């Protein structure tokens, strides 16, 4: 398994994702940093400096993503699970040991935010995942570590 | 019983509502292109009514209300006043803008359902050859974007003329229209007056 080529994989993948949520119109308009509550659950920028975090990260993006009726959301969980098989890979080659990321336990709560106000949880959950990644792809470079 | 000396009747059985934290009202407004609208919130941070000087409205969550159209109608509701309102644009699925309204910088998930939608629909009618019937032809290419909607022709049919201004009569008629191949509905009155 070439690690170089992995890696740039990786940063493809990444950009990707990004031009997606970059189509979806509404996302764009919104904040990202911005905080909304009750949305709170949803992991946004909060340093995530290391592989694991990242992986939990991803994770639970992914669970919440499987649960909104959406096309676009669909092909973007499977992204970010090739995104996830991809940061186990390369933490192999790094001889680090990933625990597979079981997502949030705590979803008998999101089903509420989903239920009153679909709008909200959707655009923020995009923005935020957009800022995740973007910060995910700033550190790839700086050797992250297990 | 009203009347005489009735029985009380047993209780029913006790029903229980629970609010959210955070009021608008009025929740939903369907409005028209060009009209005013005012909405007004009162938000609840920690069991306690938030002043409404701290109250900030935000369209979508993209970019923040001008304080000029922040109006405080009392200590603890605030309101907006939305003038010459356009029609909104659909986001994706979503055809209506969300206003939120929030205690500082910090939102709140809740927000307002505002639906202005395209009613102009153009009907034109047009007589036979013979003048026995009249068949009103109109498009449907501005509500095609809206599930779950019914449309019907409603018509009032004066003793003499047409007004100079033309308005909706409270007793109107429902007529019966039929899609046609070229996607415009077509209503026939015979006979006609």
């Amino acid at each position: 398994v070439p690690i170089q080529k992995v890696q740039d994989d990786t940063k493809t993948l990444i950009k990707t994702i990004v031009t997606r949520i970059n189509d979806i119109s509404h996302t764009q308009s919104v904040s990202s940093k911005q905080k909304v509550t009750g949305l709170d659950f949803i992991p946004g920028l909060h340093p995530i400096l290391t592989l694991s975090k990242m992986d939990q990260t991803l994770a639970v993006y992914q669970q919440i993503l499987t649960s909104m009726p959406s096309r676009n959301v669909i092909q973007i969980s499977n992204d970010l699970e090739n995104l996830r098989d991809l940061l186990h890979v390369l933490a192999f080659s790094k001889s680090c040991h990933l625990p597979w990321a079981s997502g949030l336990e705590t979803l008998d709560s999101l089903g509420g935010v989903l239920e009153a106000s679909g709008y909200s949880t959707e655009v923020v959950a995009l923005s935020r995942l957009q800022g995740s990644l973007q910060d995910m792809l700033w550190q790839l470079d700086l050797s992250p570590g297990c | 019983r009203l009347d005489g000396p009735g029985i009380w009747s047993d209780w029913s059985t006790p029903r229980v509502f629970t609010t959210q934290d955070v009021i608008y009202f009025p929740p939903k407004i369907l409005t028209s292109v060009g009209s005013n609208v005012s909405f007004h919130c009162i938000y609840k941070k920690e069991n306690k009514i938030v002043p409404s000087k701290e109250i900030v409205w935000w369209m979508n969550l993209a970019e923040k209300i001008p304080q000029s159209q922040y109006d405080v109608v009392s200590d603890h509701v605030s309101k907006v006043t939305f003038f010459n309102l356009n029609e909104t644009k659909p986001r994706g699925k979503f055809t209506y803008d969300a206003v939120y309204c929030c205690n500082e910088h910090e939102c709140h998930h809740r927000y307002a359902e505002l639906y202005v939608i395209d009613v102009n629909i153009n009907i034109s009618c047009e007589t036979d050859g013979y003048l026995t019937k009249m068949t009103c032809r109109w498009s449907t290419s501005t509500i095609q974007s809206l599930a779950e909607s019914t449309l019907q022709l409603r018509y009032h049919r004066s003793s003499l003329y047409c007004s100079d201004i033309p308005s909706i009569h409270p007793i109107s008629e429902p007529k019966d229209c039929y899609l046609q191949s070229d996607g415009f509905y077509e209503c026939i009155f015979q006979p006609i007056f």
